[PDB]
């Protein structure tokens, strides 16, 4: 796991000038940070029990 | 016959495009220039890169 602003500076370059803008959106997308889903319950573990 | 304006526009510009140049009648062979048109191509692919 690299860190996002190579990433950025790399997805940067290599994006010709005709589909730079449309791809933005992807790059903002790929070097966001990771928020992890609610999964599902299962509660009450062991040690709470 | 409906192209014979069309082949007269091919042949004149076959020979327009390999022009030679005189400088008093007589031809400098191996003379090379580059045009307007062909010098503003290379400054907007130019500007054109250092925007992008």
């Amino acid at each position: 796991e690299g860190n996002s602003v190579a990433g950025i500076i790399k997805s940067v370059n290599e994006t010709s000038g005709a589909n730079l803008l449309s791809s933005l959106k992807t790059i903002k997308a790929q070097a966001a940070p990771i928020y992890p889903a609610a999964a599902s319950s299962t509660g009450y573990s062991t040690q709470a029990k | 016959a409906k192209n014979a304006s069309e082949v007269s526009e091919l042949l004149a510009k076959s020979l327009a495009e390999k022009a030679v140049v005189t400088e008093g009648g007589k031809v400098v062979e191996g003379f090379s220039y580059v045009s307007k048109a062909v010098a503003a191509k290379v400054i907007a692919t130019r500007r054109a890169e250092v925007h992008e």
